């Protein structure tokens, strides 16, 4: 199962 | 970060038996690639790959695959093309690798 | 024995038009089981194994919306780096991540792991500790400052420790016939010679899963090193792998070398000699 804030 | 080349089939080859041609390129960097596999010298039609994947290193690798009847006559190769290539670089298939 | 999840992303710019091309694949040990291309029809995360096949529409959906934001985060992340390293709009450039977890044979959890990078050299990773980052120069240091303020890792934490060790747990059940099977490899010695005085033997190790396997050479029971060549594990395309180490030798004293071959699969380890 996959799964985030940005850079 | 250039791509190491391994051509070889997926079973032992046996001359006049159905089997798959297989390149394996690994430990290249950029993912954009050019990989054809060649029968006599020329690009064979139907010719598959894995899906893009990488090492601990992010080195890609990917498999490219065609059904193929090796016989006594017939040459098999595989192409690469990279940036990190001047010229495209061919890899010969030898059974007995 | 021990397990593993491990998810890989790419995204890669294409300045000449349109958006990155993303793909994304997840790996339970060996064993590819799901695929998402941002080029592919479907649009869709899709099943790569049969054992995941059985996962109802709700899983697809959530995958699906899942690797389509971070593909989202990744193509606004690449303008960014774009900035960090003063970089040109001309350019293809790429950005890796993986991550995933270890459970051992009971089950628990054993290790997490998330790490990424920008032009294939390490960017910033969560520790082994899933509490602190690692930035590798100043523009990941950049990052790491605003995600330590954001709670970032807690939520890398939550997910490694809970969520991904809880999927794990049911693919190995539910595709255990396949996932819980070790295959064996089948070997065998070929011979070819070199000159009418030496000639090379290559030891095979063919149709094995998982891929970890180690092949040595012996002469007279000890260590051979020299005049050996060990090819790089590879795919056999059925996902099974293959592995050959070959030694070259005076014809005629072939018995001296014995391969030694260490699998997972096999109880005791293998012996082969010409
Ligand atoms: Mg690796
Ligand atoms: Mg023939
Ligand atoms: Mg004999």
């Amino acid at each position: 199962d996959a799964t985030a804030l940005v850079r | 970060r250039t791509p190491k080349i391994q051509v070889y089939s997926r079973h032992p080859a046996e001359n006049g038996k159905s089997n798959f041609l297989n390149c394996y390129v690994s430990g290249f960097h950029p993912s954009d690639i050019e990989v054809d596999l060649l029968k006599n010298g020329e690009r064979i039609e139907k010719v598959e790959h894995s899906d893009l994947s990488f090492s601990k290193d992010w080195s890609f690798y990917l498999l490219y695959y065609t059904e193929f009847t090796p016989t006594e006559k017939d040459e098999y190769a595989c192409r690469v093309n990279h940036v990190t290539l001047s010229q495209p670089k061919i890899v010969k298939w030898d059974r007995d690798m | 024995g021990s397990h593993s999840m491990r998810y890989f992303y790419t995204s890669v710019s294409r300045p000449g038009r349109g958006e990155p091309r993303f793909i994304a694949v997840g790996y339970v040990d060996d064993t590819q089981f799901v695929r998402f291309d941002s080029d592919a029809a479907s649009q869709r995360m899709e099943p790569r194994a049969p054992w995941i096949e059985q996962e109802g529409p709700e899983y697809w959906d959530r995958n699906t919306r899942n690797v389509k934001a971070q593909s989202q985060t990744d193509r606004v992340d690449l303008g960014t780096l774009r900035g960090y390293y003063n970089q040109s709009e001309a350019g293809s450039h790429t950005i890796q991540m993986m991550y995933g977890c270890d459970v051992g044979s009971d089950g628990r959890f054993l290790r997490g792991y998330r790490q990424d990078a920008y032009d294939g050299k390490d960017y910033i990773a969560l520790k082994e500790d899933l509490r602190s980052w690692t930035a590798a120069d100043m523009a990941a240091q950049t990052t790491k400052h605003k995600w330590e303020a954001a709670h970032v890792a807690e939520q890398w934490r939550a997910y490694l420790e809970g969520t991904c060790v809880e999927w794990l747990r049911r693919y190995l059940e539910n595709g255990k016939e396949t996932l819980q099977r070790t295959d064996a490899p089948k070997t065998h010695m070929t011979h070819h010679a070199v000159s009418d005085h030496e000639a090379t033997l290559r030891c095979w190790a063919l149709s094995f899963y998982p891929a970890e396997i180690t092949l040595t050479w012996q002469r007279d029971g000890e260590d051979q090193t020299q005049d050996t060549e060990l090819v790089e594990t590879r795919p056999a395309g059925d996902g099974t792998f293959q592995k050959w180490v070959a030694v070259v030798v005076p014809s005629g004293q072939e018995q001296r070398y014995t391969c030694h071959v260490q699998h997972e699969g096999l109880p005791k380890p293998l012996t082969l000699r010409w």
